[PDB]
């Protein structure tokens, strides 16, 4: 982490040392982008984001984290709205609103 | 008001009940720009009548002999009436069919 800190990136862990072994359907990168990982980066497009690349797992390049952890397609991510969230092809309308919730968002 | 008796349930904050459920229910409201419920359209159907076929077809689950155990222990009937209304008129019928078996069950 020092040496990332530096912008040093080792490749350091191995079968016989310290394997990060992911969660669920996720797999591991020694540099992956945070921005786009979770359901929510969908929910809320328009906030910016420019943390950088970094070591952990990731979910596949198609594929976005659920609220319990596993990867799912775009169109199956819930959306969030208010704080409240809802699942995909999920309507509603109020006297103000109408809304629907598709590819996360 | 939990009183054992089903007769004044339609009471109202100015202390009588309402023969009407939509009046009884807009007696309820907390919100002076929410819209006054004119009527209540029972038994929607009409308005998707590609619908009304399964929904029919598919509710009737409640009244087969698959429930039947249960039929003298809690009366289908108004759960019938939901479950044809759930299905009728909804995002989709698959899941408040089983929202309705469920909360029969
Ligand atoms: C996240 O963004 C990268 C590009 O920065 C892209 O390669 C990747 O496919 C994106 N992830 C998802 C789940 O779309
Ligand atoms: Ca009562």
């Amino acid at each position: 982490a020092a040496c990332a800190g530096r912008g040093v990136r080792v490749a350091w862990r191995e079968p016989g040392r310290c394997e990060l072994n992911c969660p669920k359907g996720q797999v591991y990168l020694q540099c992956g982008t945070p921005c786009n990982l979770t359901c929510r980066s969908l929910s809320y497009p328009d906030e910016e984001c420019n943390e950088a690349c970094l070591e952990g797992c990731f979910c596949p390049p198609g594929l976005y984290m659920d609220e319990r952890g596993d990867c799912v397609p775009k169109a199956q991510c819930p959306c969030y709205y208010d704080g409240e969230i809802f699942q995909p092809e999920d309507i509603f309308s109020d006297h103000h609103t109408m809304c629907y919730c598709e590819d996360g968002f | 008001n939990y009183n054992g008796n089903q007769g004044d349930d339609f009471l109202t904050p100015s202390g009588l009940a309402e023969p009407r459920v939509e009046d009884f229910g807009n007696a309820w409201k907390l919100h002076g720009d929410c819209q006054d419920l004119q009527k209540q359209h029972s038994d929607p159907c009409a308005l998707n009548p590609r619908m009304t076929r399964f929904s029919e077809e598919a509710c009737a689950v409640l009244t087969s002999p698959t429930f039947e155990a249960c039929h003298r222990a809690v009366s289908p009937l108004p759960y019938l009436r939901n479950c044809r209304y759930d299905v009728c008129s909804c995002s989709d019928g698959r899941e408040c069919l089983c929202g309705a078996l469920a909360s029969y069950a």
